[PDB]
């Protein structure tokens, strides 16, 4: 592969560790200093938010500008977003870096999908976007797991990491990169809306377990942020394995929707054997498991997406990315109001949302094959 | 002429 297209993929990748990062510290972050779960949520809400709101004049600015340029720019941004957020002592400036963070990563991502789509041909246009959707949720899963690590030592420096990783790929971005309206009407619409829900729920459920797994085991079981770390990495591990080599094998004896439903299955009941587990070996080895369940579900909405939309995979591309950041905003939002009114509500509140995909799941698949 | 333009939230390849 022409490295372009890898430091093209290192910058999604950067994109979403930064996006994860805060999780490890969370609780001792605000839980020190006199804070709530409320802004907790409200804190990854804003990132992700941020990014919604500027990804529009983001992608327009760079096509009538440029690409790499935007890309450039966007990056330095992003590194200077993230080495605020090591430096503030309250809640505002806190706030303000995570806006600035969210607009960094929604005028980058644009520019990034621009210039993959412009050079990768038709042959490669789902190729391509399954390895971006791949290191997408390696970043997502992986950014507290190294966030916990060196957060031990020096505990105020993930984001120093964090802004000196970004220059770097700032600096390699810029040296190596060589590169110096009606549509919607037609479509229904009627076909699109069920993977699109199924995204937001894979979104909502990943990023609300996400949040409320690390505030959830300090306060119970009182975890250090390396045995966050450890759990979150060891977790992500075993799904990408599974995934990579065992998801062949399960195609072939199922449907995309039954195995989605059997997968969102699996994860709710690994859920209340989390809830029920009490012990720090126990909840260490439950990590595994729930990250075994989460990982299956997110290629086969990519396939299902790729199968569905034909000639047009961009339409597809941008709708998942769309939604994934509308589950990324909306989940950890509702996560912290909930483990604000009690402890076991965010759980609650996941079980909720996987067994309201496994119902449309089940109605869809009704619907078709009737 | 092989270029991509921006509409809302994706890219879409010129005819």
């Amino acid at each position: 592969m022409n490295k372009q297209i890898f430091v093209l993929y290192f910058n999604i990748f950067l994109i979403f560790l930064g996006i994860g990062l805060v999780i490890p510290v969370l609780p001792v972050y605000l839980k020190d200093l006199g804070l709530t779960g409320s802004d907790l949520g409200l804190l990854v809400a804003a990132f992700a938010l941020s990014q919604m709101i500027i990804s529009p004049f983001g992608g327009t600015l760079a096509d009538k500008l440029g690409k790499k340029l935007i890309i450039c720019i966007g990056l330095i941004l992003f590194s200077v977003s993230e080495f605020m957020f090591a430096v503030g002592h309250n809640f505002s400036v806190l706030m303000l870096s995570r806006v600035i963070g969210g607009m960094s990563a929604g005028m980058v991502m644009p520019g990034v999908t621009g210039l993959i789509a412009d050079i990768s041909p038709s042959h490669q246009k789902a190729k391509n976007f399954g390895y971006m959707s791949a290191i997408i949720n390696s970043g997502f899963i992986l950014g507290p797991g190294i966030g916990g690590f060196m957060a031990e030592v020096s505990h105020r420096m993930p984001f120093y990491f964090a802004g000196a990783l970004g220059i770097l790929a700032f600096i390699m971005s810029i040296v190596l990169i060589h590169d110096p309206p009606q549509l919607l009407t037609k479509i229904n619409w009627k076909v699109f809306i069920t993977p699109v829900i199924l995204t937001l729920v894979l979104s909502f459920g990943l990023s609300a377990f996400e949040t409320l797994y690390s505030l959830y085991t300090a306060d119970k079981v009182n975890y250090s942020p390396k045995d966050i770390s450890i759990a979150i990495t060891g977790g992500g591990i075993f799904g990408a394995l599974f995934q990579i080599y065992f998801f062949d094998k399960f195609m072939k004896y199922f449907s995309e929707l039954t195995f989605i439903a059997w997968s969102l299955l699996y994860s709710v009941v690994v859920l209340i054997l989390l809830v029920f587990a009490n012990d720090y070996w126990s909840i260490m080895l439950i990590s595994f498991v729930v990250f075994i369940g989460f990982d299956m579900i997110r290629p086969a909405i990519t396939n299902y997406f790729s199968n569905i939309a034909g000639e047009r995979q961009g339409f597809a591309g941008g709708l998942n990315s769309t939604f994934t950041s509308m589950g990324n905003f909306i989940g950890p939002l509702i996560a912290g109001a909930l483990f604000d009114v009690h402890i076991e509500a965010p759980i609650y509140m996941a079980i909720g949302v996987s067994l309201a995909g496994v119902v449309i799941v089940l109605i869809e698949k009704q619907h078709r094959a009737k | 002429s092989v270029e991509n333009h921006w509409y809302y939230f994706y890219w879409y390849m010129s005819p």
